């Protein structure tokens, strides 16, 4: 008797002939993406070294820390397009590089393509749904709400 | 003659499979490696434990192992200043396969998937089509170019130390971007292009986290990450 | 048992066994068998550089490196073998380069050479600086480049198989070797590579000896397999012993004092090679640094970083012709068997082996034997196959495992390795001589009754232990008998009994027929003529 | 079958290791933070109140472990990309670790200082 | 004029495309990965399908089902190497992304073959990978 | 290698979300105005305005534009390039398509981000 054949099939979805040992290993996405998001992580970190720890900073450490924070105090920071700024490009830079970081967690977290799929799918959607909430929290502020 | 414990990972692939550590006892001179004391083991004691080994001392990356946490490379592990020899009192040391590769017997794994990894990023030169018959010119500065990727013994101490290669996925690992580098570094090559179009995909070098257990683990020092930068920064300046 | 058919197989895939693959894949359908994985080669271990009349920083012709490399072999090369060599070696080394290898490069960039042991400008006048080189890893470079060579054109290799028998069909014509009967680790498979041509790179057999520098897989198999078959195997007491070899252990330091003043000191803080030998202090012939080193730490004037001579290079093994062709007498041809490397000896290096001339060797004679085999399996056509011819290594290796003894194989082959490099090491007599073969006879009669402890058959690298063994044992006894028989002193063969070179009655080489099938049994000697062309004797 | 392995290898392991860690932190508290800044366009009530809640001393401890993620993000953040960059960076890497263990300690027992003084004062 | 089909047929490189050395000895494959990839080897190409397909109607050049279901065949076996070459040419604007889910080619088929299920796994193969 | 590559599958899949978001978005678009009180028999200046002061109709109102003008652009993209015979006519249709799609999309966006209910 001899050794059974090992299945080359991980999943329904999966072309076992695409992990061949002797297969051409060609790029599987769109090109040149990995490295504009590889670079926009550098930069946009750049950038929020200064965003993110200044907003720290003025929020916890300046006069009362949070023991100040209420709405007419976010209604004088708002009031000034120095903050409205800081705050949007805050907003989208933080947005989007913690969605491409948890992009790569996820994809080499995640053992099925499918479970993949639908764990990018969730991440679209959530930071989506945070990105056009926030964005219409500050476009549409009026502090005379009440 | 000190009496070291070593502490073995076994694992036979066919009779039983249920299995885990053995613990031997073996003589230790001080001007010993760690392969003396595994021939030892496998010559009088056990004889089941099967690992890989050639050369005397002349370095062909045969017996990489995971010794004591790190990937070791048995035949150097050197065995001689020990400090517990400062308080005397039992020593253990623990032996166990490489990460990331499957097993096959306890402390042999099956190279075949880094070597197929390996010989996906076009290993060899690629140039026009006329041989000069007079060896191809080149400067003594374009020769110390991709110089210090010309010592890979292509061991899988670096590779099985990733865990970007541990994780999902299908990534390079950093030796095929170190033999891939000592090609596209080459002033008489003809395929730069080509390879730096197969190192940038998803699974390319994009994976390296920047993490610096495979220039810990190297055994001939080739700074296997600053290859790895090379390579990304020869791949965003075009 | 399972069943291939290939027009080329190639036993080895070291620089002989790659250099042929790369020249025969093209041609033929070629297999490459190795107990290694390619690149784990012994030649990797090589850092001296490889030798070539290029002149390129300096002015030489091939003439002046056939000198040298006839006056280093203490005439017993064959001229016509040694012309070749060097006249293909030029070519040799710029191929390698033009393959990829990295050289080392001059100022203006073509290749940079530099000076090495025994070189001379023209018949003994100064240093010339042949040797190319890479780094302070010149083998490796080498294995790499035909590595990647053979990976670019698609070669087949079967790596960790264990090639354990041939399989030679006797025709009316005499014998002709059809197949090879190999032995897959990982599986415990016999396997029956039935093909046209065979070639044998199956490197040296330095680990009969107690303190060498060879790998610990250089038992020496296509030697003992060509040798069990009844084919006869050439010149096997002239091993060359490398005199700087960690006193200790064994390990090689061909590096120091070969390149820097590196003086060597014996016990009291004084030089001898300056007596021993005038005209160049200790840069000497290698034999003759060791005669001297063993001389004095044996009159008592020795220590006690320290050296001592490790067996090295075998300058012996299969007989072969400029093309590869294995011997079977001194006219006649084994049909469709050749071998390159270490393992054959076409007498390129004689008697004593001069540094940077074996990277040379395999280079030249690998790609010559390549496609010499390549040439026969396109030629002819696929003969026979006998009676199921698995079937003696299958009994073989049935009946090694099956049963339990009472020895240990590592004490065997530790009884073995202290006594050969007791008795058949730098230093012979006869008194030594004969006390190692009563030794090895000892041994032999041991071996019969051993334990493999393993019984598996997955990884059974106890198995191949044992089976290793039985050929260190054979090869053992040709070397004693060898050189029990030679009563001069040539080359890396010296003898406190007759210490001076014999030229009339002993420059033949010795070859060596085995009569029974069992391990105890008759080893016959005949003799076979040395070419002459031009170079004659002189002291 | 799973096997329970620590590598135990270089330092930039662990700097990765608690690099990613943190930096999963802070999306998800962003998400949190985004949401209940949204309740800035219902009414001024309910923002006070839901901060009001984000005012106790569990909430306070909170912070400081927020402050001690986003101050070693950003820290260890530079050093990747200082490596990335600067084309001595590789050499550099475990010097910039120690530099940056060094700034974390003080600017982390300056901020958790402040940050407990105002804690204190209520 | 069979020649379209024909056409459309060998442009999907409906061979096994493998090494270069074949083992002498019949490839190995599990009965486990050879049920995958049947029910498309009951293609007899008679085009009952690609001409019922609306979209085959339309303009542009749509491959068609039965270059679909010849080419699910080669994806989803075993002991193939261009799977991603054949996945890469039904990736295209005219490829796999054109069928608008008509189940005509399913209705007409005489071997009963699947065929819109065929299209759709080549799709999810495209989607998860 | 016809287009830009990989840009079918993300069309593909953009038209299955988008689905599934706008059964909601346009279903409960359609129920609250023609089935909850008085139908359109109650629509007017200031129905709308009282609607547009609410967070939640705002953002109901622009992805319900934006989402349905992307969907209903790709799926006339895709009609185009099923019935034009011509490549000219297929270039200057799929011009004129998105001509008039940014146009209605620049308009609804202006009119919902700039809506002041105190106009007159
Ligand atoms: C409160 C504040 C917190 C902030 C929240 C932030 C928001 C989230 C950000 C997202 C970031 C990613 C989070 C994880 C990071 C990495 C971790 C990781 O990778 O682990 C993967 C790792 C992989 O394991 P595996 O062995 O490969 O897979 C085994 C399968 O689980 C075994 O199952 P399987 O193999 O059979 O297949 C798995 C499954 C898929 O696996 C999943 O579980 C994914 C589920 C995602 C939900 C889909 C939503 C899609 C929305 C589309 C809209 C556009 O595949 C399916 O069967 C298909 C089912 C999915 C159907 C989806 C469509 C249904 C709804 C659509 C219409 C709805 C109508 C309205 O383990 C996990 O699966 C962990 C699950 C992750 C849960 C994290 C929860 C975080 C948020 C929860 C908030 C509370
Ligand atoms: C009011 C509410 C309604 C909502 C409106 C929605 C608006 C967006 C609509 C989007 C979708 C459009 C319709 C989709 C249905 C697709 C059906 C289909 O494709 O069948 C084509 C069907 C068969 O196509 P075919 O057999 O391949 O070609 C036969 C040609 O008709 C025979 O022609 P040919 O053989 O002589 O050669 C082709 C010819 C004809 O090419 C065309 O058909 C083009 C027609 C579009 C007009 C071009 C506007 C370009 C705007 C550029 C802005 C950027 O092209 C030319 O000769 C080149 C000259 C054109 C130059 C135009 C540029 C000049 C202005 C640029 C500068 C302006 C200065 C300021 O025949 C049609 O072409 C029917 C046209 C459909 C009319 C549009 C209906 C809705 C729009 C009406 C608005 C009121
Ligand atoms: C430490 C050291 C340093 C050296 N330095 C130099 C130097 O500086 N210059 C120089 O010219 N020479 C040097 N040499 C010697 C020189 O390297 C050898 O002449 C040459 O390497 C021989 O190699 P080969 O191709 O004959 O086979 P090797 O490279 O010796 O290896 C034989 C190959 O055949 C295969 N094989 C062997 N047995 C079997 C079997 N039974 N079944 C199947 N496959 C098998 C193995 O896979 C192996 O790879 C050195 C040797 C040593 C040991
Ligand atoms: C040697 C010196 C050290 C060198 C490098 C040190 C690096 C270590 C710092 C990284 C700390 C990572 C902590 C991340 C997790 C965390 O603490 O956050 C959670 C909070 O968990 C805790 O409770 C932590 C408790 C505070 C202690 C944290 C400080 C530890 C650092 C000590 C450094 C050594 C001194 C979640 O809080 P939240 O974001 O959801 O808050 C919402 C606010 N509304
Ligand atoms: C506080 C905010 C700090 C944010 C600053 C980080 C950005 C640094 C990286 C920017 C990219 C430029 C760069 O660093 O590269 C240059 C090198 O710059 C340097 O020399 C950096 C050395 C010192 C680091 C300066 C950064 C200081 C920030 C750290 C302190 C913040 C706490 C170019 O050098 P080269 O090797 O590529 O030359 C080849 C070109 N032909
Ligand atoms: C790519 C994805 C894009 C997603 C876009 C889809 C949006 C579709 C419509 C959603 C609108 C959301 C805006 C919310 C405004 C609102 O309701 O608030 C507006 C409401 C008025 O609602 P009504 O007039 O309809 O009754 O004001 C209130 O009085 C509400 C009382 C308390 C509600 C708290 C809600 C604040 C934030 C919590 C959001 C809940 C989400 C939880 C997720 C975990
Ligand atoms: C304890 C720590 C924090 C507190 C008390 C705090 C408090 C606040 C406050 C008061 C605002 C809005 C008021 C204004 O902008 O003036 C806000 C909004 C915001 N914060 Fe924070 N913050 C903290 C940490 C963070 C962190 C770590 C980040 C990003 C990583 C962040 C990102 C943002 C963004 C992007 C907004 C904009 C919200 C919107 O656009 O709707 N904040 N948070
Ligand atoms: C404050 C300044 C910040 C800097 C300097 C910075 C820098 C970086 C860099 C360079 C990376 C890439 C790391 C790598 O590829 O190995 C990274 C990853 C990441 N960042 Fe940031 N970042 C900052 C803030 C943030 C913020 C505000 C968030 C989330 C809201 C965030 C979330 C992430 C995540 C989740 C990752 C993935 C971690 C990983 O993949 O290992 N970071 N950061
Ligand atoms: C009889 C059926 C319909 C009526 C009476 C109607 C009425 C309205 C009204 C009253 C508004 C603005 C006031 C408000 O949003 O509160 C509006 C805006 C809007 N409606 Fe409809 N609608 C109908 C069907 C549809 C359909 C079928 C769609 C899309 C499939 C749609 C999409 C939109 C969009 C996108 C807006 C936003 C306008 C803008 O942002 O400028 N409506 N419609
Ligand atoms: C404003 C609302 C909508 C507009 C303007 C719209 C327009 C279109 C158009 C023109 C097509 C192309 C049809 C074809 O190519 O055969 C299409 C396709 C599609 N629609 Fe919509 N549609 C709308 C609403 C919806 C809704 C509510 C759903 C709910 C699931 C939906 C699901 C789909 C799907 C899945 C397709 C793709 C059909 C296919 O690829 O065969 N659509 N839509
Ligand atoms: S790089 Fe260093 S470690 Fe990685 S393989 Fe080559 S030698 Fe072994
Ligand atoms: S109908 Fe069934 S059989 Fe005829 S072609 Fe289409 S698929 Fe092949
Ligand atoms: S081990 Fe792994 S991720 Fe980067 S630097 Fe070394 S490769
Ligand atoms: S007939 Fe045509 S469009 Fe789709 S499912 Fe069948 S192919
Ligand atoms: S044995 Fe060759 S490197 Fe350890």
């Amino acid at each position: 008797l001899g050794r059974p054949a090992p299945v080359m099939e991980r999943e329904h979805d999966r072309p076992a002939a695409l992990d061949h040992p002797r297969a051409p290993r060609k790029p599987r996405g769109i090109p040149y993406f990995e490295k504009y998001a590889w670079l926009f992580m550098r930069f946009s970190g750049i950038a929020l070294v200064f965003l993110a720890l200044g907003h720290l900073f003025i929020m916890l450490m300046w006069q009362d820390g949070v023991y100040r924070i209420d709405f007419n105090y976010v209604a004088e920071r708002w009031a000034s397009p120095f903050w409205q700024i800081w705050d949007m490009a805050l907003l989208w830079l933080a947005m989007i590089h913690g969605a491409n970081g948890m992009r790569t967690i996820i994809g080499d977290y995640a053992r099925k393509n499918v479970t993949k799929f639908w764990l990018n799918s969730l991440l679209l959607l959530a930071t989506g749904f945070t990105l056009v909430l926030g964005s219409y929290v500050l476009v549409t502020f009026d502090a005379n709400i009440s | 003659a000190v009496m070291v414990t070593l502490k073995i990972a076994r694992f036979n692939p066919e009779n039983p499979d249920a299995a885990g550590w053995q613990s031997f006892r073996v003589p230790c001179l001080p001007s010993d490696r760690l392969l003396n004391l595994l021939h030892y083991v496998k010559w009088y004691l056990d004889g089941t434990l099967t690992f890989r080994r050639s050369c005397a001392h002349g370095v062909c990356g045969s017996d990489a192992m995971r010794i004591n946490g790190v990937n070791r490379l048995a035949c150097k592990v050197l065995m001689r200043d020990m400090l517990p020899k400062n308080p005397n009192k039992q020593l253990t040391i623990t032996i166990e396969p490489i990460r990331g590769l499957p097993v096959e017997k306890d402390l042999v794994v099956n190279m075949e998937p880094f070597f197929d990894a390996y010989r996906a990023v076009k290993p060899f030169l690629v140039t026009s089509g006329n041989p000069p018959t007079k060896e191809r010119i080149q400067s003594p500065t374009d020769r110390a170019r991709y110089d210090d990727t010309t010592k890979c013994i292509l061991c899988a101490c670096c590779t099985t130390s990733c865990p970007v290669y541990w994780s999902e996925g299908s990534y390079f690992g950093p030796a095929a971007i170190v033999n891939a580098h000592r090609f596209i570094f080459d002033s008489r090559d003809e395929a730069a292009a080509e390879r730096l179009d197969i190192l940038n995909e998803v699974d390319g070098v994009w994976r390296c986290r920047t993490t610096f257990n495979c220039t810990e683990a190297c055994p001939r020092g080739i700074q296997v990450t600053q290859a790895i930068q090379e390579v990304k920064r020869a791949l965003m300046f075009a | 048992i399972q069943e291939h058919r290939y027009d080329v197989v190639i036993v080895g895939a070291g620089g002989a066994g790659m250099r042929a693959a790369v020249e025969a894949g093209p041609r033929a359908r070629t297999a490459v068998l190795t107990k290694l994985y390619p690149t784990r080669s012994h030649t990797g271990a090589a850092q001296g550089g490889m030798c070539a009349a290029l002149a390129n920083v300096e002015e030489d012709n091939w003439e002046w490196h056939t000198f040298d490399t006839v006056k280093g072999g203490d005439y017993l090369a064959d001229q016509d073998a040694v012309e070749i060599m060097c006249k293909e070696a030029i070519d040799a080394v710029l191929d390698l380069e033009k393959m990829g290898m990295p050289f080392n490069r001059t100022p203006e960039g073509r290749i940079d050479q530099r000076r090495f042991g025994g070189h001379t400008r023209d018949h003994g006048k100064a240093p010339v600086r042949r040797a190319c080189y890479a780094a302070d890893r010149t083998g490796h470079m080498i294995l790499q480049t035909l590595y990647q060579n053979c990976v670019k054109h698609d070669v087949e290799f079967f790596n960790e198989f264990y090639a354990l028998d041939i399989a030679l069909t006797e025709t009316p014509a005499g014998p002709v070797a059809t197949g090879v009967i190999a032995y897959e680790l990982a599986t415990g498979d016999i396997h029956v590579f039935h093909a046209k041509a065979i070639v044998f790179a199956t490197g040296g057999s330095g680990r009969m000896y107690k303190t060498t520098s060879n790998a610990h897989t250089l038992t020496g198999d296509g030697l003992g397999i060509v040798f069990r078959k009844g084919l006869p195997l050439e010149d096997m007491e002239f091993h060359q012993f490398h005199p700087t070899g960690l006193a200790g252990l064994g390990i090689l330091i061909s590096e120091a004092v070969r390149g820097e003043g590196g003086r060597l000191l014996n016990g009291e803080g004084e030089r001898f090679m300056e007596r021993y030998a005038p005209t160049i202090v200790d840069l000497a012939p290698r034999d003759i640094v060791a005669r001297s080193m063993v001389l004095e730490v044996l009159e008592g004037r020795g220590a006690g970083v320290p050296v001592y001579p490790t067996c090295h290079y075998v300058m012996g093994g299969i007989p072969t012709t400029v093309n590869g062709q294995v011997l079977r007498d001194n006219t006649n041809v084994i049909p469709g068997l050749y071998a390159a490397g270490e393992c054959a000896c076409v007498s390129v290096h004689g008697a004593n082996r001069l540094g940077t001339n074996s990277l040379l060797d395999i280079n030249v004679f690998g790609r010559r034997a390549g496609i010499a085999a390549a040439e026969y399996a396109q030629n002819h056509n696929f003969v026979d196959m006998p009676e199921n011819p698995a079937e003696m290594v299958v009994g073989w290796v049935g009946d090694i495992l099956s049963e339990h003894g009472n020895e240990r194989v590592a004490d065997i082959r530790g009884a073995l390795q202290q006594s050969m490099d007791n008795n058949a090491a730098v230093f012979r007599t006869e008194e030594t001589l004969k006390q190692a073969l009563t030794d090895i006879h000892a041994l032999k009669e041991r071996y019969s009754r051993i334990t493999v402890h393993d019984k598996g058959k997955r990884y059974n690298s106890d198995l191949l232990e044992a089976i290793e063994l039985g050929f260190l044992l054979e090869l053992a006894e040709v070397t004693v008998v060898g050189a029990l028989n030679r009563k001069e002193s040539r080359g890396g063969h010296a003898r406190e009994d007759y210490p001076n070179r014999d030229d009339t009655n002993y420059m033949r080489h010795t070859m060596a027929y085995k009569q029974g099938t069992d391990l105890l049994s008759d080893i016959r000697l005949d003799y076979k003529p040395v070419v002459q062309t031009r170079y004659e004797p002189m002291e | 079958t799973r096997r329970r392995t620590l590598y135990r290898g270089d330092p930039g392991m662990w700097s990765w290791v608690l690099h990613r860690i943190t930096g999963a932190t802070i999306f998800f508290f962003l998400f949190v933070h985004v949401l209940d800044t949204a309740l800035v366009r219902v009414s001024p009530q309910a923002y006070n109140e839901v901060i009001e809640t984000y005012k106790t001393p569990i909430v306070g401890l909170m912070e400081i472990g927020l402050v001690a993620a986003v101050l070693f993000h950003a820290l260890n953040g530079i050093r990747v990309i200082l490596i990335d960059f600067w084309a001595k960076g590789p050499r550099y890497q475990r010097q910039m670790l120690a530099v940056i263990a060094g700034l974390f300690l003080v600017i982390f027992i300056a901020a958790v200082g402040v940050i407990g003084m105002h804690m204190v004062e209520r």
